[PDB]
């Protein structure tokens, strides 16, 4: 944790250098493999706790570049960042808009198609 | 008491075997010998009496000579467990462990005498695919092509084994393995071959047969003459290129060969296709005394002209194909020769109704699939007629599936039908997979009578003698094919038939089935021993299969209880003594279960009693990292242990070449986060030259781009370089494929 430990010490702390950051990381695992995805996996649910700012309406991307193969080393990942992001959406504000929701359903069809297997937490989010 | 030595030789009293009998109780002293040595029937004394002979170098000699050739060699040829250990040592005694001792025989062949033998011994080097020294077991070529071409089809074939691969240059230190793999599943050789001889027949006609691992040991060497051991090496290459072993006698052999090329040959005009324009290629060939195969042979011949076996032999270089694999006016112009003719394979090749007529009537005067399928191709009415009359000239497989690739069809095939329909069983079994291949209101129609017809003609089909042997009357001919599974279970109980032992047992069935293995178990603990090796091995693999079994069982019931079992069978199987290369699957048993599961360290034990199994190394490792790869559970601390054992693999240097080979694959490993740094950290390890650059280029080639090329990882991999002694400017140079190692590993070295 020693790198959390450093990065701790957040001098002159602001917000968006997070964007960065989470577009870096979608290049990184676009590609290569599922190690690699499952590594980002992790990475995005640490760029979650990392992203301490906030601004309801503002954000948007909440889900939209979490459009992201839901399968393979990313389904339980989507899962628990949308799962997580649906909290999210849900927490203080709530601010759950809609204007991104044709393609969370071109992802949210195909993948619960397939084999058919949706789980319920799919279900309560 | 020689008297009573030859007395117990003395064969036939109870198979023979009372002489291994009285053997195993012998094992006049020399009389005793004698008879100890009658373990194999009898004919095992004979050494022991060369040894009586002489009655002490002599003796030893004696029986040394003998075993060479006294009378039959107890599994000796090729020693086919302590006493195999020893049994090795003495071999390389002998040449004066097994791999060691190998080379000690090959390098003392090689240099001096050592026909199907020998052959059998390429063969089995082949199955070898390796070696516990490789030259004592690739320097054997000089002695070998020597006493070769010094001076049947079946030992050209043995040779032929070790010749389709006599090559230099590839995947290694996988190759070898996959080569003796390969060789060694081929070695079932026999009933396949005469499988094989059924599809040349099927394929066409070229001689006997034992002859195609004859022509392939040819062809092989025959593309490699087309084309500090390593001097040496170039040299009795080009050497091979116009030298190798028995250049007479093979051609003596090649006229049945000739005579099928004969038979091979608008295509009648082929016939005298330049007389022997095929000479010309042969010419061009012996007059190089060298050529410059690529074609200049068939340059020199040929014959073109306006070939689907040419374009065929061309890549190669079904039946011949199966063979091989195992092994390791126009429409006139044409129904003539369709009639005459086969017909289907130029129809086939192809992909005007009288024409089409005139050769369909000789194909129903003949009378498959081939024939039909191929005249569907070119959807005729003539040739429909004669089909009718084709079934009525009947009175393999397919037939009604034309139909359905191309009303009268149907009409024609409602009165074959009809006449099935009036062993009966067999015709109507043929009926029932021909209606499903054809696959239309005859058709519904006979749906509904074809029930009843094959329910009424199933009887005319018509343990060893009872609960088996009652079905066989039908049965022996009605399994034969019997798309359903029955017959394949009885042949396999051995060792509606399954549904009858499935319903035997029928969670519930789990225990029915412990109940079961059990018995079987203690009737193996009994027999603890016998087959001489094979009981070992078959106990080592059995045991692997049936703690799996029981796991398996705790699954599918899920229950525990049953993997209870496989441990405790596990732990009796903890002895050792893993049966000889039977193990193998045991500790990947144990591998497959630490994998699958443990939740009581169980698994960590198992993968230490994997590690410290023995092998020719390569191939299980490899098998192993992919199964674990195939594994996420994020964490920190598997991984690392995982990664130590694999960097373990990583001293000694030298053999490095290998270690490229490795590191692609462990790059390969999906990789993924810290890891990279780990397949990076290999990479460092070892250098047999930049076969990392090579190893890196494959591993990036499967995750796109090749080698520096593919680099990226270089942004923390040039710091771990950065920090050692030499630094990132003098070894990112290598990495960058010097001033491109201090540009490469500028910021690194920041």
């Amino acid at each position: 944790v020693q790198t959390q430990f450093a990065h701790e010490k957040n001098n002159t702390h602001e917000f968006k250098l997070l964007f960065l950051s989470v577009i870096t990381d979608l290049e990184k695992t676009s590609t290569y493999i599922g190690k690699l995805r499952c590594a980002r996996e992790l990475k995005y649910l640490f760029v979650l706790y990392e992203n301490v700012l906030v601004k309801s309406s503002t954000l948007n991307f909440i889900i939209i570049r979490l459009s992201k193969f839901l399968i393979d080393t990313q389904i339980h990942d989507e899962v628990i960042t949308i799962f997580s992001s649906l909290l999210n959406l849900a927490d203080k504000n709530t601010f759950e808009i809609e204007p991104s929701l044709p393609n969370l359903f071109c992802k949210i069809f195909i993948y619960l198609r397939e084999n058919k297997q949706l789980s319920p937490s799919f279900q309560q989010a | 008491i020689v008297e009573t030595l030859n007395f117990l030789s003395s064969t036939k009293i109870k198979e023979r075997n009372n002489a291994l009998d009285e053997l195993t109780t012998i094992l006049p002293t020399k009389a005793l010998s004698t008879t100890a040595e009658a373990l194999v029937e009898l004919l095992a004394s004979e050494h022991t009496k060369y040894c009586d002979l002489l009655r002490l170098s002599l003796s030893e000699n004696r029986l040394s000579t003998i075993s060479y050739v006294l009378r039959l060699f107890v599994e000796k040829s090729c020693e086919r467990l302590l006493l195999a250990v020893v049994p090795e040592l003495m071999v390389k005694d002998g040449s004066k462990l097994v791999d060691k001792i190998c080379e000690y025989f090959q390098s003392q062949m090689k240099l001096s005498m050592v026909t199907n033998f020998i052959s059998i011994l390429l063969n089995l080097l082949a199955l070898d695919t390796v070696g516990i020294f490789q030259v004592t077991r690739t320097i054997t070529w000089t002695v070998i092509d020597f006493l070769r071409l010094s001076k049947n089809t079946r030992l050209i074939m043995s040779l032929i084994n070790q010749l389709i691969l006599k090559c230099h240059c590839f995947s290694v230190i996988d190759t070898l393995m996959l080569i003796k793999e390969a060789w060694s599943y081929n070695l079932t050789i026999g009933c396949t071959s005469n499988e094989l001889v059924q599809d040349q027949l099927s394929l066409f006609d070229v001689m006997s047969s034992e002859l195609m691992n004859h022509k392939l040991p040819y062809m092989i060497g025959q593309e490699n003459y087309v084309e500090y051991r390593e001097y040496i090496l170039l040299r009795l290459s080009n050497y091979k290129p116009q030298l190798f072993t028995v250049n007479h006698v093979e051609f003596s052999y090649i006229r049945g060969s000739r005579d099928k090329n004969s038979w091979f040959a608008w295509l009648k005009i082929l016939g005298i296709t330049k007389s022997l324009l095929t000479y010309f290629a042969l010419n061009r060939k012996n007059e190089n005394y060298s050529l410059l195969f690529k074609r200049r042979k068939c340059d020199s011949d040929i014959p073109s002209i306006l070939t689907f076996l040419i374009h065929l032999l061309e890549e190669n270089s079904s039946f011949a194909e199966q063979l091989k694999e195992l092994l390791f006016n126009g429409d006139m112009a044409r129904l003539f020769k369709v009639c005459l003719p086969s017909c289907l394979l130029l129809a086939n090749s192809i992909k005007s109704d009288e024409k089409t007529i005139n050769q369909i009537y000789d194909l129903y005067e003949l009378s498959n699939e081939s024939f039909m399928l191929w005249g569907y191709l070119q959807y005729i009415s003539s040739a429909d007629r004669i089909f009718e009359w084709l079934k009525s000239k009947w009175n393999q497989f397919c037939n009604f599936i034309s139909w359905l690739g191309n009303w009268d069809e149907s009409h024609k095939i409602w009165q074959h039908f009809q006449e099935q329909r009036e062993l009966d069983l067999t015709r109507y079994n043929e009926i029932l997979y021909r209606l499903l291949e054809n696959i239309d209101n005859l058709c519904g129609d006979s749906t509904f009578s074809e029930f009843i017809a094959a329910y009424k003609r199933t009887t005319l089909i018509t343990i060893r003698t009872i609960n088996v042997d009652h079905l066989v009357l039908d049965k022996i001919n009605m399994k034969e094919i019997v798309n359903d599974f029955i017959r394949m279970q009885k042949n396999k109980s051995q060792t509606s038939t399954i549904d009858k032992a499935v319903r035997a047992y029928l969670l519930k069935q789990a225990i029915g089935e412990k109940s079961s293995y059990n018995k079987i178990l203690e009737e193996f603990t009994e027999v603890l021993g016998e087959k001489l090796l094979c009981n070992h091995y078959s106990s080592s693999n059995q045991a692997m299969l049936l703690l799996t079994s029981y796991i398996e069982a705790i699954r599918p019931q899920w229950s525990d209880c049953n993997d209870i079992l496989d441990w405790i069978i596990s732990r009796f199987e903890d002895n050792s003594f893993t049966g000889v290369a039977p193990t193998v699957n045991l500790s990947m048993l144990l591998l497959s279960l630490l994998q699958n599961h443990d939740l009581s360290h169980g698994s960590i034990r198992g993968g230490k009693q994997r590690v410290f199994a023995t092998f020719i190394k390569c191939l299980q490792k490899l098998d192993s990292s992919n199964i674990i790869n195939i594994m996420n559970s994020i964490s920190s601390y598997m991984a690392q242990v995982s990664y130590k054992n694999q960097s373990i693999i990583f001293y000694e240097i030298k053999s490095l070449f290998g270690p490229p080979q490795q590191s692609i694959e462990k790059s390969a490993f999906y990789s993924l986060a810290m890891s990279m740094l780990s397949l990076v950290s290999y990479p460092s390890l070892v250098f047999s030259l930049e076969d990392m650059m090579t190893y890196s280029g494959f591993n990036h080639t499967r995750a796109f781009i090749q080698q520096a090329l593919n680099k990226i990882t270089v942004a923390f991999r040039y710091q771990n370089l950065t920090e050692l002694f030499e630094y990132c400017k003098f070894d990112l140079i290598m990495y960058w494929f010097e001033f491109l190692g201090r540009y490469f590993v500028e910021i690194s070295a920041i």
